[PDB]
RNA sequence: GCGCGACCCCAGGUCAGGCGGGACUACCGCUGAGUUUAAGCAUAUAAAUAAGCGGAGGAGAAGAAACUUACAAGGAUUCCCCUAGUAACGGCGAGCGAACCGGGAGCAGCCCAGCUUGAGAAUCGGGCGGCUGUGCCGUCCGAAUUGUAGUCUGGAGAGGCG
RNA sequence: CGCCCCACGAGGCGCCGUCAACGAGUCGGGUUGUUUGGGAAUGCAGCCCAAAUCGGGCGGUAGACUCCGUCCAAGGCUAAA
RNA sequence: UCCCGUGAACCAUCGAGUCUUUGAACGCAAGUUGCGCCCGAGGCCAUCCGGCCGAGGGCACGCCUGCCUGGGCGUCACGC
């Protein structure tokens, strides 16, 4: 699953971004990606983090939006394509993307 | 005598043949002490034929007995499926699939979908 | 009450009534006549017993008792024993001296089974 | 002793049957190494200790 | 066992019961208790034998008419959690507490609760006799919320 | 909602109502055997919160344990050593008496598995713990989704090994940050991890 | 001269069941030394070890912060690397010694008790019978109102509305 | 790949403002022994003291006050590494 | 006859079987094959349509759920 851009702690490393554990509830809500469903579609959720800066919040929204742009989801059944799924012709060209498909 | 023909017999004739084999071994054991030569070796065949006929008796009897108590009735400790003590005490599959309502809802809704990227 | 001691009351108990038998198969007889009478010892010291004292010397399964020895000597060989003596010979097996009631003749039995 | 338990008589029987020199014929079985019976016991030398 | 259960009541006699526990041992008198229990017997909860018929015979009313003609069935309420719920909403029109609940702490406070919320209560004698009303082995508390219009005055 | 009322009633443990009802029970307990089956919890709201249920197979056992520390059981009090392990009478045991009660019931009740235990009474000589146990064989317990976890084989003799609520307290696992970091996974696993002389291949 | 209901507790070769013991690599808990080092030795060290007493699994233990940090802050558990032979601790002597940060391996969260069916125990078990047989169904007995089930677990949630 | 089509019940999303219950001889304190790198005391344990709901625990020096940051114990389960 | 096959083998392998006395070891013991109690297929004679020899099988301890038989003015109601 996906991970947030966050800052490191600790004066020695405050200036270096790195991967986090999950997007806060506030990002998942403001991106149109429900709490219960983000782990379902491969987005971690971290109930414990706090966002104190618009810069961090908008950066993590940008990661969410990009991921939801380049995410494809197969239907739960064969012919029944419901909301959130994707077109057959879209599904037919999906492969297993390997390595870090979003480098921080 | 061959197990093929023994399995193809009645219960009473099967018991007769056990009586006869143990009497033939009775005679060979007698003549082991006194005489010798060629009838000293038939002992081993007769002993093995006693074993054959008793194994036939027990196998057929327990097969019949499984047919009768395997009416999905209470089964006896000589029929109950021995595996190992740990295996006997494990939980059955309908018991290991037991989950809660807040969890069976969490899977009836909100399952683990199938996704790729690059769309 | 009458006595200054309370002894425990009398209750009632039921006999065991299993809903499944613990041992289904009927147990076979394992000290049967052919195990219980292995083979007659045929030393010359016993051969003397055959003709002096109207006795047959068998070697019997070590877990034999005199009641089973007489019963088997009757079912096999179709005789009876008026008295059996037993001893466990030092090598390990049990040896039984079966004296026939003087109706039957030990010579006759010894030649019906082949000893002498 | 003359009054011995049946357990001790039972075990004397077996420690008796365990005294014989090895059979004459074993010695020719294929690829054989048993040479003499190295588990002899004598009543005056090595007491059973039981 | 007998020995200890005798010095039990003896020692409860000797020791000084505090008032919260001594508001018990002051029970309803036999005459008013019997008068009350007559009405309680009139309003018994539903039998197991009778609760299969009420669910069996509505099957047809659902299958053919498809319409429910039930009116409210009115019976006594019981159970400590439920009765504390009724009492604390003040929907309890009469409370009947067993005197002899063990452990006593389950009802040390219902008298005071009914008292400070102004609900009529009695400390009757016999939790088993309460249990019989509802068909359980104990009841430990009962309360009435509403009675039939044919016996308001008797109530 | 009765359990809240009884909860504060049992919170006010120096009020006269609890002083009475608790001393009389202390006498009754002190007159019965050390380990005794009791058909109902005496503290139903305490039992509810620790996972008791009014369901078959959950049994409740009152175990009496003694108070005070541990005096070193040596031949007279004569300890062969240096002056620093030469004391006897002021040493304290490293498991709480709650866990000692659970682990007494664990040895008495072979077939049933300890779930929890809670304080009920105490005096100068004894403490009384009521220990909730579970029968892991009755179908009512085998078919409960919430308490099967106790029938898996990795849960035999929890109390003998330190895995109940009282077990963790004396194991040092109530706590998370520093002040409690040496006790995870266990103090001996920490000691091993910290003592291993790691000699890598290309050292 | 009674029939009773409950409570506690009996005895049952009662129906059906669960427990003890064994092996030691690794794992969990208690207990617990000293030779040695200190050029003596008495705290210290040896060592929160060896021995002793118990408990399991194929891994066990731990685990979703009553946490660290003072940052622009991070975000469950576990192990490797560095942190670090460092802060600390110590007849501040011999000696002893971790952690946060960061880099990696792997990543997953969950469920109860409570106020909340009261027009209605909706829950569970056992016997018996039927079948589609790890279960499901029909009926009887029983447990349970000193509360089984259901909703809820703080990220919430209960409601009303869409 | 085929037949069976998922709802008025549950969930999500949005609006609301009224509710909004969270674990007791438990935490915490003293003292004692052990343990620790943990130092006016790191854990654990005994004994005695003994809770709270504009409230509780921490911010590595004991203390009173003002502000700040932080989390919500005393019940339970949980693969991989 | 085990030979152009119901088929050798100190063969491989594993599902059908047997598994003496013991042992956590379980009737009570134990330098004891010591000493008990209960059921019982079968058969004899009839002191009855009962008793004797039985082949086999049982009898531990703590416990869990249920049932049967009980005890206690422990709490009660209803009564003589
Ligand atoms: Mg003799
Ligand atoms: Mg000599
Ligand atoms: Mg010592
Ligand atoms: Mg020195
Ligand atoms: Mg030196
Ligand atoms: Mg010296
Ligand atoms: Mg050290
Ligand atoms: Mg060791
Ligand atoms: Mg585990
Ligand atoms: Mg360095
Ligand atoms: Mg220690
Ligand atoms: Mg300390
Ligand atoms: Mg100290
Ligand atoms: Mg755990």
């Amino acid at each position: 699953p996906l991970r947030p851009i966050v800052q490191c702690q600790t004066r020695k490393y405050n200036m270096k971004a790195r991967a986090g554990r999950g997007f806060t509830l506030e990002e998942l809500k403001s991106a149109g990606i429900p709490k219960k469903l983000a782990p379902t579609i491969g987005i971690s959720v971290d109930h414990r983090r706090k966002n104190r800066s618009l810069e961090g919040m908008q950066s993590n929204i940008q990661r969410l939006k990009t991921y939801k742009a380049k995410l494809v989801i197969f239907p739960r059944r064969a012919r029944k394509v419901k909301a959130g799924d994707s077109t057959p012709e879209e599904l037919a060209n999906a492969t297993q993307v390997q390595g870090d498909y979003m480098p921080i | 005598v061959k197990a093929g023909e023994l399995w193809n017999k009645s219960k009473d004739d099967l018991t007769k043949q056990l009586a006869e084999l143990k009497t033939e071994l009775g005679q060979l054991r007698i003549q082991k002490v006194a005489s010798s030569g060629s009838k000293l070796n038939r002992i081993h065949d007769i002993r093995k034929s006693i074993a054959r006929v008793l194994t036939v008796i027990n196998a057929k009897q327990r097969a019949q007995l499984r047919l009768f108590y395997k009416n999905k009735k209470y089964a006896p400790l000589d029929l109950r499926a021995k595996q190992t003590r740990a295996i006997r005490r494990r939980l059955s599959p309908d018991e290991k699939s037991r989950v809660l309502e807040k969890t069976k809802k969490r899977t009836v809704h909100f399952p683990q979908r199938k996704f790729a990227i690059k769309a | 009450r009458t006595s200054v001691t309370f002894h425990r009351p009398k209750t009632l108990s039921k006999a065991r009534d299993p809903k499944y038998p613990r041992i289904s198969t009927p147990g076979r007889n394992k000290l049967d006549q052919y195990q219980i009478l292995k083979y007659p010892l045929t030393t010359e010291s016993a051969m003397k017993k055959i003709e002096d004292n109207n006795t047959l010397v068998f070697i019997v399964d070590l877990k034999a008792d005199k009641k089973k020895i007489k019963a088997a000597v009757k079912k096999m060989y179709d005789i009876q024993a008026k008295k059996v003596n037993t001893l466990i010979r030092p090598d390990g097996k049990k040896k039984a001296y079966v004296k026939l009631t003087p109706d039957y003749d030990a010579l006759d039995v010894a030649n019906k089974i082949g000893i002498i | 002793p003359s009054h011995k338990t049946f357990r001790i008589k039972q075990k004397l029987a077996k420690k008796q049957r365990q005294n014989r020199p090895i059979p004459y014929w074993i010695r020719m079985r294929t690829d054989n190494t048993i040479r003499y019976n190295a588990k002899r016991r004598h009543w005056r030398r090595t007491k059973l200790g039981f | 066992v007998v020995r200890i259960q005798r010095q039990r009541r003896i020692l409860k006699q000797r020791l000084k019961v505090p008032p919260a526990l001594h508001q018990f041992t002051r029970t309803l008198d036999k005459n008013l208790a019997t008068n009350l229990f007559k009405m309680l017997l009139k309003y018994r909860p539903e039998d197991k034998a009778a609760k299969k018929e009420r669910l069996l015979k509505r099957a047809q009313a659902e299958a053919e008419g498809k319409t429910v003609e039930a009116k409210k069935p009115i019976v006594v309420k019981y159970g400590l959690n439920h009765v504390t719920y009724l009492i604390e909403q003040s929907k309890a029109q009469l409370v009947v507490i067993a005197h002899d609940v063990d452990p006593i702490e389950l009802v040390v406070w219902l008298p005071a609760l009914c008292r400070k919320m102004e609900v009529p209560y009695c400390i009757v004698k016999g939790k088993s006799r309460l249990g019989s009303i509802v068909h359980k082995k104990t009841a430990s508390v009962l309360c009435l919320t509403t009675v039939k219009n044919e016996d308001k005055l008797e109530f | 909602g009765a359990y809240k009322f009884v909860s504060e009633l049992w919170r006010r443990k120096q009020s006269d109502v609890m002083r009475f009802v608790q001393r009389v029970r202390c006498w009754e307990y002190r007159q019965q055997p050390a380990i005794v089956r009791i058909t109902r919890p005496t503290r139903p709201d305490r039992a509810r919160r620790l996972g008791f249920k009014a369901k078959q197979g959950y049994v409740v056992y009152r175990i009496r344990v003694r108070r005070g520390g541990r005096k070193r059981p040596v031949p007279k009090g004569i300890v062969y050593g240096k002056p620093k392990h030469q004391g006897i009478t002021q040493l304290k045991f490293q498991r709480n008496k709650r866990s000692v009660a659970e682990e007494r019931a664990g040895r008495r009740l072979g077939g049933l598995r300890v779930l929890n235990s809670y304080w009920v009474n105490e005096d100068s000589t004894y403490k009384y713990f009521e220990v909730i146990l579970v029968d892991v064989a009755h179908s009512a317990v085998r078919n409960d989704p919430r308490i099967n976890w106790l029938c898996k084989p990795v849960h035999k003799h929890r109390e003998l090994r330190g895995l109940t609520s009282a077990g963790k307290k004396f194991r040092g696992l109530r706590g998370k940050g520093h002040r409690h970091h040496k006790n995870r996974p266990s103090r001996r696993a920490t000691w091993k991890r910290n003592q291993t002389v790691s000699l890598r291949r290309y050292r």
